[PDB]
């Protein structure tokens, strides 16, 4: 009985830990993806085309 | 019979519930935290708030009633004030929205 | 085809310039602060020039169809009716992108355009047709 606490103890650790990895490793990519998205310009850039 | 209704602009994009609203005309105000109501139909008026206004005009809106009415072309108008709803000993007994509206069964804004 | 004077202007910078009024909004508020330079400096003030310029350009479309951006309006026999500079500015946007966001445009050149004759335009809409003395209770 006491293993078994201990083993659903150490499942809901073990899929705590996963989940948040996932959400971590998403939020970093969003992040960095985020950066590179503010780091392009707004100005028009006019140029002739004549 | 005097009343009059205040345009702040028109809609340019949707995303669900959030929406962005494009300035009619330049040297136009709209308060922080204050409700818009969006010219959904003739009759129909939704509501929705503030949440940050932009250097160039462009108001971003949490669109808090009538989503799947709400479109690009309708009109923006401002009340001018923040959001309130009816309170009092009247409206006990009464199962409302957030905003104020009752829904059916089988004066002092705060 | 552009004219020199034209090409000058759009080669120097005129955002930084004084107008009569201070104008909101992205990139739209630059093609219309380009018309009110040309109208001011070249043409003499003549604005409601380019103002006729977007009610002739409505016609056009219309005639054209849809898809009138990727046609060069500087060679184009609908478009010959139209004033040069108002091709200017429609190449620049064709460049950019900006094609759609005339109407936009057309919004801000006509507020620039009331204020430097400092005159408000208002809007009525009637049924069908309207009548003498319903605008004159109006």
């Amino acid at each position: 009985g006491n293993i078994t606490g201990l083993m659903q103890l150490a499942d809901y650790t073990y899929n705590k830990t996963r989940k948040e990895l996932i959400t971590a490793e998403l939020l970093e990519i969003i992040g960095t993806m985020t950066a590179m998205h503010a780091g392009k310009k707004v100005g028009l850039k006019k140029t002739e085309f004549w | 019979h005097l009343e009059a209704k205040q345009k702040i602009g028109f809609v340019h994009g949707i995303d669900g519930t959030i929406a962005t609203i494009a300035p009619a005309a330049s040297k136009v105000t709209v308060p922080y935290n204050t409700v818009l109501e969006i010219a959904v139909s003739a009759t129909n008026i939704a509501n929705a708030l503030v949440f940050n206004l932009e250097k160039d005009g462009s108001i971003g809106v949490i669109l808090l009633d009538n989503i799947s009415e709400v479109r690009s072309g309708q009109d923006v108008y401002a009340t001018g004030s923040l959001l309130k709803i009816p309170v009092g000993f009247h409206m006990l007994g009464k199962i409302i929205n957030p905003l104020g509206k009752e829904i059916p069964t089988g004066t002092k804004l705060g | 085809v552009p004219s020199p004077k034209y090409i000058e202007i759009y080669q120097s910078d005129f955002s930084r310039n004084a107008y009569p009024l201070e104008l909101l909004g992205g990139s739209h508020v630059d093609f219309a602060k380009l018309l009110y330079s040309f109208a001011d400096q070249v043409e003499n003030k003549k604005f409601e020039v380019y103002v006729e310029d977007f009610k002739k350009l409505d016609s056009i479309i219309a005639e054209k169809g849809p898809f009138w951006a990727e046609e060069k309006i500087f060679q184009s026999p609908t478009f010959q009716g139209l004033s040069e500079g108002f091709k200017f500015i429609l190449g620049w946007i064709q460049s950019e992108g900006a094609i759609d966001r005339l109407e936009n445009v057309r919004l801000a050149y006509k507020e620039l355009v009331n204020e430097a004759r400092k005159e408000t335009t208002a809007t009525v809409i009637v049924a069908k047709e309207p009548s003498g003395n319903d605008l004159a209770e109006i």
